[PDB]
Protein backbone atom coordinates (compact mmCIF):
# COMPACT_ATOMS: atom_id res chain seq x y z
CA UNK A 1 0.00 0.00 0.00
CA UNK A 2 2.91 2.30 0.87
CA UNK A 3 6.09 2.57 -1.21
CA UNK A 4 9.27 3.94 0.35
CA UNK A 5 11.93 5.32 -2.01
CA UNK A 6 15.38 6.10 -0.62
CA UNK A 7 17.97 8.25 -2.33
CA UNK A 8 20.77 8.10 -3.11
CA UNK A 9 21.04 4.33 -3.56
CA UNK A 10 24.78 4.76 -2.95
CA UNK A 11 27.09 7.47 -1.65
CA UNK A 12 30.83 7.66 -1.01
CA UNK A 13 32.15 9.46 2.05
CA UNK A 14 35.31 9.94 4.09
CA UNK A 15 35.72 9.77 7.85
CA UNK A 16 34.46 12.99 9.41
CA UNK A 17 31.99 13.96 6.68
CA UNK A 18 28.26 14.65 6.93
CA UNK A 19 26.15 12.18 4.95
CA UNK A 20 22.41 12.70 4.47
CA UNK A 21 20.06 9.95 3.29
CA UNK A 22 16.53 10.84 2.19
CA UNK A 23 13.42 8.67 2.40
CA UNK A 24 10.22 9.59 0.54
CA UNK A 25 6.85 7.99 1.28
CA UNK A 26 4.14 7.57 -1.35
CA UNK A 27 1.67 9.11 1.12
CA UNK A 28 1.62 11.11 4.34
CA UNK A 29 2.71 8.77 7.15
CA UNK A 30 3.15 11.38 9.94
CA UNK A 31 6.24 10.32 11.98
CA UNK A 32 5.71 6.53 11.74
CA UNK A 33 9.17 5.85 10.34
CA UNK A 34 12.12 3.69 11.40
CA UNK A 35 15.77 3.67 10.32
CA UNK A 36 17.95 0.55 10.37
CA UNK A 37 21.64 -0.18 9.84
CA UNK A 38 22.90 -3.32 8.10
CA UNK A 39 26.46 -4.52 7.53
CA UNK A 40 27.45 -7.41 5.23
CA UNK A 41 27.29 -10.73 7.04
CA UNK A 42 25.77 -8.95 10.01
CA UNK A 43 22.39 -8.59 11.58
CA UNK A 44 20.30 -5.46 10.91
CA UNK A 45 20.32 -2.94 13.75
CA UNK A 46 17.62 -0.45 14.77
CA UNK A 47 18.79 3.18 14.93
CA UNK A 48 15.69 5.39 15.08
CA UNK A 49 11.95 5.05 15.54
CA UNK A 50 9.15 7.62 15.42
CA UNK A 51 11.12 9.47 12.72
CA UNK A 52 13.53 11.09 15.18
CA UNK A 53 13.74 9.11 18.46
CA UNK A 54 17.14 7.47 18.88
CA UNK A 55 17.24 3.88 20.08
CA UNK A 56 19.15 3.29 23.30
CA UNK A 57 22.82 2.59 22.63
CA UNK A 58 22.93 4.44 19.28
CA UNK A 59 25.64 7.13 18.97
CA UNK A 60 24.35 10.69 18.80
CA UNK A 61 26.09 10.98 15.41
CA UNK A 62 22.84 9.58 13.97
CA UNK A 63 19.83 11.89 13.82
CA UNK A 64 16.49 11.47 12.05
CA UNK A 65 14.17 14.26 10.94
CA UNK A 66 11.17 14.92 8.74
CA UNK A 67 7.44 14.30 8.80
CA UNK A 68 4.59 13.71 6.38
CA UNK A 69 6.19 12.12 3.32
CA UNK A 70 9.83 13.30 3.38
CA UNK A 71 12.37 12.04 5.91
CA UNK A 72 16.14 12.20 6.35
CA UNK A 73 18.84 10.28 8.19
CA UNK A 74 21.94 12.36 8.93
CA UNK A 75 25.28 10.97 10.10
CA UNK A 76 27.64 13.66 11.38
CA UNK A 77 31.37 13.03 11.75
CA UNK A 78 31.27 9.75 9.86
CA UNK A 79 33.25 6.99 11.55
CA UNK A 80 34.79 3.79 10.13
CA UNK A 81 32.08 1.64 11.72
CA UNK A 82 29.36 3.67 9.94
CA UNK A 83 30.15 2.34 6.44
CA UNK A 84 27.14 0.09 5.86
CA UNK A 85 23.72 -0.04 4.21
CA UNK A 86 20.82 1.93 5.70
CA UNK A 87 17.07 1.33 5.37
CA UNK A 88 13.99 3.35 6.24
CA UNK A 89 10.76 1.56 7.15
CA UNK A 90 7.18 2.78 7.35
CA UNK A 91 4.99 1.56 10.23
CA UNK A 92 1.88 3.61 9.44
CA UNK A 93 -0.85 1.19 8.31
CA UNK A 94 -3.10 -0.25 11.00
CA UNK A 95 -3.17 -3.39 8.86
CA UNK A 96 0.63 -3.59 8.74
CA UNK A 97 2.69 -3.40 5.58
CA UNK A 98 5.92 -2.32 7.30
CA UNK A 99 7.50 -1.48 3.95
CA UNK A 100 11.25 -0.92 3.73
CA UNK A 101 13.05 1.45 1.44
CA UNK A 102 15.38 -0.14 -1.07
CA UNK A 103 18.45 0.82 0.96
CA UNK A 104 21.39 3.23 0.74
CA UNK A 105 24.98 1.94 0.79
CA UNK A 106 27.64 4.25 2.25
CA UNK A 107 31.04 3.60 0.66
CA UNK A 108 34.54 4.87 1.40
CA UNK A 109 35.72 7.75 -0.78
CA UNK A 110 39.14 7.61 -2.41
CA UNK A 111 40.96 8.90 -5.47
CA UNK A 112 39.88 7.65 -8.88
CA UNK A 113 41.68 4.46 -9.89
CA UNK A 114 41.53 3.09 -13.42
CA UNK A 115 41.13 -0.68 -13.79
CA UNK A 116 43.81 -2.99 -15.07
CA UNK A 117 42.05 -5.21 -17.60
CA UNK A 118 42.84 -8.85 -18.34
CA UNK A 119 41.18 -11.46 -20.55
CA UNK A 120 41.30 -15.26 -20.23
CA UNK A 121 40.36 -17.63 -23.08
CA UNK A 122 38.49 -20.85 -22.29
CA UNK A 123 40.70 -23.65 -21.04
CA UNK A 124 41.16 -26.78 -23.14
CA UNK A 125 39.80 -28.82 -20.23
CA UNK A 126 36.54 -26.85 -20.32
CA UNK A 127 36.20 -27.09 -24.10
CA UNK A 128 36.27 -30.89 -23.90
CA UNK A 129 33.19 -30.55 -21.66
CA UNK A 130 31.17 -28.96 -24.48
CA UNK A 131 31.08 -25.43 -23.04
CA UNK A 132 33.26 -22.32 -23.25
CA UNK A 133 33.59 -19.38 -20.89
CA UNK A 134 35.57 -16.20 -21.56
CA UNK A 135 36.54 -14.09 -18.55
CA UNK A 136 37.35 -10.36 -18.51
CA UNK A 137 38.86 -9.07 -15.26
CA UNK A 138 38.79 -5.46 -14.06
CA UNK A 139 41.20 -5.24 -11.12
CA UNK A 140 41.49 -2.57 -8.43
CA UNK A 141 39.43 0.36 -9.73
CA UNK A 142 37.34 3.13 -8.17
CA UNK A 143 34.57 4.27 -8.36
CA UNK A 144 32.33 1.27 -8.99
CA UNK A 145 30.68 2.58 -12.17
CA UNK A 146 32.04 0.64 -15.15
CA UNK A 147 30.75 -0.67 -18.47
CA UNK A 148 31.88 -4.01 -19.92
CA UNK A 149 30.85 -5.01 -23.45
CA UNK A 150 31.67 -8.26 -25.25
CA UNK A 151 32.23 -8.59 -29.00
CA UNK A 152 32.64 -11.82 -30.97
CA UNK A 153 34.07 -11.05 -34.41
CA UNK A 154 32.88 -7.47 -33.81
CA UNK A 155 29.30 -8.65 -33.11
CA UNK A 156 28.12 -7.08 -29.85
CA UNK A 157 26.99 -9.73 -27.37
CA UNK A 158 23.71 -9.18 -25.51
CA UNK A 159 22.28 -11.36 -22.77
CA UNK A 160 24.96 -14.07 -22.48
CA UNK A 161 27.34 -12.62 -19.86
CA UNK A 162 27.25 -12.29 -16.08
CA UNK A 163 29.13 -9.80 -13.92
CA UNK A 164 30.28 -10.19 -10.32
CA UNK A 165 31.96 -7.51 -8.20
CA UNK A 166 33.84 -7.69 -4.91
CA UNK A 167 33.23 -5.57 -1.85
CA UNK A 168 35.39 -2.50 -1.36
CA UNK A 169 38.93 -3.67 -0.64
CA UNK A 170 39.97 -3.45 3.00
CA UNK A 171 43.48 -2.18 2.18
CA UNK A 172 43.15 0.18 -0.81
CA UNK A 173 39.33 0.52 -0.95
CA UNK A 174 39.15 -0.46 -4.64
CA UNK A 175 36.75 -2.80 -6.43
CA UNK A 176 37.39 -5.75 -8.72
CA UNK A 177 34.96 -7.02 -11.34
CA UNK A 178 34.67 -10.16 -13.45
CA UNK A 179 32.55 -10.49 -16.60
CA UNK A 180 32.03 -14.06 -17.80
CA UNK A 181 30.85 -14.64 -21.37
CA UNK A 182 29.30 -18.09 -21.74
CA UNK A 183 28.89 -19.73 -25.15
CA UNK A 184 28.53 -23.22 -26.55
CA UNK A 185 31.67 -24.93 -27.81
CA UNK A 186 30.23 -24.86 -31.34
CA UNK A 187 29.65 -21.10 -31.28
CA UNK A 188 33.10 -20.61 -29.74
CA UNK A 189 34.89 -22.74 -32.35
CA UNK A 190 32.90 -21.03 -35.12
CA UNK A 191 34.34 -17.55 -34.46
CA UNK A 192 37.87 -16.21 -34.19
CA UNK A 193 38.29 -12.94 -32.26
CA UNK A 194 37.02 -12.38 -28.71
CA UNK A 195 37.21 -8.94 -27.11
CA UNK A 196 35.92 -7.17 -24.02
CA UNK A 197 35.66 -3.37 -24.10
CA UNK A 198 35.92 -1.55 -20.77
CA UNK A 199 34.70 2.00 -20.16
CA UNK A 200 35.60 3.64 -16.86
CA UNK A 201 35.93 7.20 -15.70
CA UNK A 202 39.55 6.72 -14.86
CA UNK A 203 40.30 5.76 -18.47
CA UNK A 204 40.96 8.53 -21.00
CA UNK A 205 39.23 6.30 -23.56
CA UNK A 206 37.65 2.83 -23.48
CA UNK A 207 40.22 0.03 -23.26
CA UNK A 208 39.98 -3.10 -25.41
CA UNK A 209 41.49 -6.48 -24.56
CA UNK A 210 41.16 -9.35 -27.02
CA UNK A 211 42.66 -12.62 -28.22
CA UNK A 212 42.56 -14.76 -31.35
CA UNK A 213 41.18 -18.26 -30.82
CA UNK A 214 44.35 -20.33 -31.09
CA UNK B 1 2.38 -14.18 35.39
CA UNK B 2 0.69 -10.91 34.73
CA UNK B 3 1.99 -9.31 31.59
CA UNK B 4 2.07 -5.55 30.98
CA UNK B 5 3.49 -3.88 27.88
CA UNK B 6 3.01 -1.06 25.39
CA UNK B 7 -0.01 -2.74 23.79
CA UNK B 8 -1.92 -2.66 27.09
CA UNK B 9 -1.35 1.12 27.21
CA UNK B 10 -2.56 1.68 23.65
CA UNK B 11 -5.70 -0.41 24.12
CA UNK B 12 -6.39 1.49 27.35
CA UNK B 13 -6.01 4.83 25.56
CA UNK B 14 -8.12 3.56 22.65
CA UNK B 15 -10.90 2.40 24.99
CA UNK B 16 -10.87 5.78 26.75
CA UNK B 17 -10.91 7.79 23.51
CA UNK B 18 -13.67 5.79 21.94
CA UNK B 19 -15.79 5.77 25.01
CA UNK C 1 21.31 -9.26 26.99
CA UNK C 2 18.74 -10.64 24.55
CA UNK C 3 19.95 -13.75 22.72
CA UNK C 4 18.29 -15.24 19.63
CA UNK C 5 19.46 -18.49 18.05
CA UNK C 6 17.89 -19.59 14.76
CA UNK C 7 17.69 -23.07 13.24
CA UNK C 8 15.99 -24.73 10.31
CA UNK C 9 15.99 -23.54 6.74
CA UNK C 10 18.11 -25.22 4.09
CA UNK C 11 17.32 -26.43 0.58
CA UNK C 12 13.84 -27.25 -0.68
CA UNK C 13 12.35 -27.60 -4.15
CA UNK C 14 9.64 -25.15 -5.24
CA UNK C 15 6.23 -26.17 -3.96
CA UNK C 16 7.74 -27.78 -0.87
CA UNK C 17 7.39 -26.84 2.78
CA UNK C 18 9.84 -25.66 5.42
CA UNK C 19 9.74 -24.57 9.06
CA UNK C 20 12.11 -22.03 10.60
CA UNK C 21 12.59 -21.84 14.35
CA UNK C 22 13.92 -19.19 16.72
CA UNK C 23 14.71 -19.81 20.39
CA UNK C 24 14.90 -16.80 22.69
CA UNK C 25 16.44 -16.11 26.09
CA UNK C 26 17.31 -13.09 28.21
CA UNK C 27 13.93 -11.33 28.17
CA UNK C 28 10.31 -11.97 28.93
CA UNK C 29 9.45 -13.81 25.77
CA UNK C 30 5.78 -14.19 26.74
CA UNK C 31 5.39 -10.40 27.00
CA UNK C 32 6.82 -9.63 23.54
CA UNK C 33 5.53 -9.39 20.01
CA UNK C 34 7.88 -11.20 17.61
CA UNK C 35 8.26 -11.42 13.86
CA UNK C 36 10.30 -12.30 10.79
CA UNK C 37 12.08 -10.28 8.10
CA UNK C 38 13.78 -11.64 4.98
CA UNK C 39 16.27 -10.47 2.37
CA UNK C 40 16.61 -12.03 -1.07
CA UNK C 41 20.08 -12.25 -2.66
CA UNK C 42 20.90 -8.84 -4.09
CA UNK C 43 17.74 -7.22 -2.70
CA UNK C 44 16.68 -5.22 0.33
CA UNK C 45 14.79 -6.10 3.48
CA UNK C 46 11.18 -7.29 3.30
CA UNK C 47 8.87 -7.77 6.27
CA UNK C 48 7.39 -11.27 6.45
CA UNK C 49 5.04 -11.17 9.44
CA UNK C 50 4.52 -10.77 13.16
CA UNK C 51 2.64 -12.45 16.02
CA UNK C 52 1.13 -10.95 19.17
CA UNK C 53 1.17 -12.26 22.73
CA UNK C 54 -1.12 -15.14 23.66
CA UNK C 55 -3.21 -12.81 25.82
CA UNK C 56 -3.67 -10.66 22.70
CA UNK C 57 -4.99 -13.75 20.89
CA UNK C 58 -1.67 -14.75 19.28
CA UNK C 59 -2.83 -13.09 16.06
CA UNK C 60 -0.54 -13.54 13.06
CA UNK C 61 -0.22 -10.71 10.54
CA UNK C 62 1.71 -11.17 7.31
CA UNK C 63 3.22 -9.27 4.42
CA UNK C 64 1.34 -9.31 1.13
CA UNK C 65 3.97 -11.41 -0.68
CA UNK C 66 3.57 -14.32 1.78
CA UNK C 67 -0.02 -13.96 3.02
CA UNK C 68 -2.15 -17.13 2.79
CA UNK C 69 1.08 -19.14 2.35
CA UNK C 70 3.15 -18.57 5.51
CA UNK C 71 2.01 -18.79 9.12
CA UNK C 72 3.75 -17.79 12.34
CA UNK C 73 3.31 -19.58 15.65
CA UNK C 74 4.87 -19.37 19.11
CA UNK C 75 5.44 -21.74 22.02
CA UNK C 76 5.67 -19.68 25.21
CA UNK C 77 6.53 -22.72 27.34
CA UNK C 78 9.70 -23.23 25.26
CA UNK C 79 10.36 -19.62 24.17
CA UNK C 80 10.14 -20.75 20.54
CA UNK C 81 9.06 -18.72 17.51
CA UNK C 82 8.24 -20.56 14.29
CA UNK C 83 7.75 -19.58 10.65
CA UNK C 84 5.85 -22.24 8.69
CA UNK C 85 6.52 -21.93 4.95
CA UNK C 86 4.53 -23.95 2.41
CA UNK C 87 4.10 -23.82 -1.37
CA UNK C 88 7.52 -22.24 -1.59
CA UNK C 89 8.65 -20.38 -4.70
CA UNK C 90 12.09 -19.43 -5.99
CA UNK C 91 11.46 -15.78 -5.06
CA UNK C 92 11.19 -16.91 -1.41
CA UNK C 93 14.93 -17.66 -1.28
CA UNK C 94 17.04 -15.48 0.96
CA UNK C 95 18.11 -14.87 4.54
CA UNK C 96 15.32 -14.94 7.13
CA UNK C 97 15.74 -13.07 10.42
CA UNK C 98 13.55 -13.55 13.46
CA UNK C 99 12.94 -10.28 15.29
CA UNK C 100 11.92 -9.22 18.78
CA UNK C 101 9.48 -6.39 18.11
CA UNK C 102 8.58 -3.44 20.32
CA UNK C 103 6.01 -0.68 20.30
CA UNK C 104 5.74 2.80 21.75
CA UNK C 105 2.29 4.35 22.35
CA UNK C 106 1.42 7.48 20.42
CA UNK C 107 0.40 10.17 22.92
CA UNK C 108 -1.37 12.62 20.58
CA UNK C 109 -4.99 12.28 21.71
CA UNK C 110 -6.36 12.02 18.20
CA UNK C 111 -4.10 8.95 17.77
CA UNK C 112 -4.71 7.26 21.13
CA UNK C 113 -4.79 3.54 20.38
CA UNK C 114 -1.98 3.69 17.81
CA UNK C 115 1.68 2.89 18.32
CA UNK C 116 5.06 3.14 16.70
CA UNK C 117 6.23 -0.36 15.80
CA UNK C 118 9.77 -1.52 15.09
CA UNK C 119 12.04 -4.57 15.00
CA UNK C 120 14.17 -4.05 18.11
CA UNK C 121 16.42 -7.16 18.18
CA UNK C 122 17.40 -9.21 15.12
CA UNK C 123 18.64 -12.77 14.95
CA UNK C 124 21.69 -13.78 12.95
CA UNK C 125 19.53 -15.03 10.08
CA UNK C 126 18.95 -18.42 8.47
CA UNK C 127 19.44 -19.15 4.77
CA UNK C 128 16.57 -20.49 2.66
CA UNK C 129 17.18 -21.49 -0.97
CA UNK C 130 14.19 -22.65 -3.01
CA UNK C 131 15.65 -24.61 -5.93
CA UNK C 132 15.23 -27.87 -7.82
CA UNK C 133 18.98 -28.38 -8.19
CA UNK C 134 20.71 -31.39 -6.66
CA UNK C 135 24.04 -31.46 -4.85
CA UNK C 136 26.88 -31.15 -7.36
CA UNK C 137 30.58 -30.51 -6.91
CA UNK C 138 32.31 -27.79 -8.93
CA UNK C 139 34.33 -28.06 -12.12
CA UNK C 140 37.63 -26.25 -11.62
CA UNK C 141 39.17 -24.75 -14.77
CA UNK C 142 42.38 -22.70 -14.89
CA UNK C 143 42.55 -19.07 -15.97
CA UNK C 144 46.05 -19.33 -17.37
CA UNK C 145 48.44 -16.35 -17.54
CA UNK C 146 49.18 -14.83 -20.94
CA UNK C 147 50.43 -11.64 -22.56
CA UNK C 148 46.70 -11.32 -18.73
CA UNK C 149 49.84 -9.27 -18.15
CA UNK C 150 50.76 -5.67 -17.23
CA UNK C 151 52.40 -8.01 -13.13
CA UNK C 152 50.45 -10.97 -14.40
CA UNK C 153 47.00 -12.23 -13.45
CA UNK C 154 46.00 -15.88 -13.10
CA UNK C 155 42.98 -17.56 -11.61
CA UNK C 156 40.64 -20.52 -11.50
CA UNK C 157 37.04 -20.85 -12.67
CA UNK C 158 34.86 -22.79 -10.22
CA UNK C 159 31.84 -23.60 -12.37
CA UNK C 160 28.58 -25.52 -12.03
CA UNK C 161 28.25 -26.37 -8.34
CA UNK C 162 25.27 -26.53 -6.01
CA UNK C 163 24.65 -25.47 -3.29
CA UNK C 164 26.79 -22.66 -1.96
CA UNK C 165 29.36 -22.18 -0.52
CA UNK C 166 32.73 -22.83 -2.13
CA UNK C 167 36.04 -22.08 -0.42
CA UNK C 168 39.12 -21.18 -2.47
CA UNK C 169 42.72 -20.76 -1.34
CA UNK C 170 46.00 -20.46 -3.24
CA UNK C 171 49.13 -22.48 -2.43
CA UNK C 172 47.39 -23.89 0.66
CA UNK C 173 46.86 -20.42 2.12
CA UNK C 174 50.46 -19.29 1.59
CA UNK C 175 49.45 -16.88 -1.21
CA UNK C 176 46.99 -14.26 0.05
CA UNK C 177 48.36 -10.88 -1.08
CA UNK C 178 46.49 -9.73 -4.17
CA UNK C 179 43.80 -12.43 -4.05
CA UNK C 180 40.27 -11.59 -5.19
CA UNK C 181 37.56 -14.25 -4.84
CA UNK C 182 34.34 -12.96 -6.37
CA UNK C 183 30.87 -13.60 -4.93
CA UNK C 184 29.13 -16.53 -6.57
CA UNK C 185 26.64 -15.89 -9.37
CA UNK C 186 23.58 -18.03 -10.05
CA UNK C 187 23.63 -19.19 -13.66
CA UNK C 188 20.44 -19.64 -15.66
CA UNK C 189 21.05 -23.40 -15.36
CA UNK C 190 20.34 -23.21 -11.62
CA UNK C 191 23.97 -23.91 -10.68
CA UNK C 192 26.46 -21.49 -9.15
CA UNK C 193 29.76 -20.28 -10.57
CA UNK C 194 32.58 -18.05 -9.36
CA UNK C 195 36.16 -17.15 -10.21
CA UNK C 196 39.17 -16.56 -7.97
CA UNK C 197 42.05 -14.51 -9.36
CA UNK C 198 45.41 -13.26 -8.12
CA UNK C 199 47.97 -10.81 -9.50
CA UNK C 200 51.61 -11.88 -9.21
CA UNK C 201 54.89 -10.69 -10.74
CA UNK C 202 55.47 -11.90 -14.30
CA UNK C 203 58.47 -14.04 -13.30
CA UNK C 204 50.49 -22.02 -8.59
CA UNK C 205 47.65 -24.18 -7.26
CA UNK C 206 44.15 -23.12 -6.24
CA UNK C 207 42.53 -25.28 -3.57
CA UNK C 208 38.76 -25.58 -4.10
CA UNK C 209 36.63 -27.01 -1.28
CA UNK C 210 32.92 -27.75 -1.71
CA UNK C 211 31.71 -29.25 1.57
CA UNK C 212 28.10 -30.04 0.50
CA UNK C 213 29.43 -32.56 -2.03
CA UNK C 214 32.64 -33.04 0.00
CA UNK C 215 34.75 -32.21 -3.05
CA UNK C 216 38.40 -31.21 -2.71
CA UNK C 217 40.18 -30.15 -5.91
CA UNK C 218 43.71 -28.81 -6.33
CA UNK C 219 44.38 -27.29 -9.76
CA UNK C 220 47.75 -26.12 -11.04
CA UNK C 221 47.37 -23.09 -13.24
CA UNK C 222 49.84 -23.49 -16.02
CA UNK C 223 50.31 -20.79 -18.64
Amino acid sequence: DIVMTQSPSSVSASVGDRVTITCRASQNIRDYLNWYQHKPGGSPRLLIYAASTLQTGVPSRFSGSGSGNLFTLTITNLQPEDFATYYCQENYNTIPSLSFGQGTKVDIRRTVAAPSVFIFPPSDEQLKSGTASVVCLLNNFYPREAKVQWKVDNALQSGNSQESVTEQDSKDSTYSLSSTLTLSKADYEKHKVYACEVTHQGLSSPVTKSFNRG
Amino acid sequence: KKKWNWFDITNWLWYIRKK
Amino acid sequence: QVQLVQSGGGLVKPGGSLTLSCSASGFFFDNSWMGWVRQAPGKGLEWVGRIRRLKDGATGEYGAAVKDRFTISRDDSRNMLYLHMRTLKTEDSGTYYCTMDEGTPVTRFLEWGYFYYYMAVWGRGTTVIVSSASTKGPSVFPLAPSSSTSTAALGCLVKDYFPEPVTVSWNSGALTSGVHTFPAVLQSSGLYSLSSVVTVPSSYICNVNHKPSNTKVDKRVEP
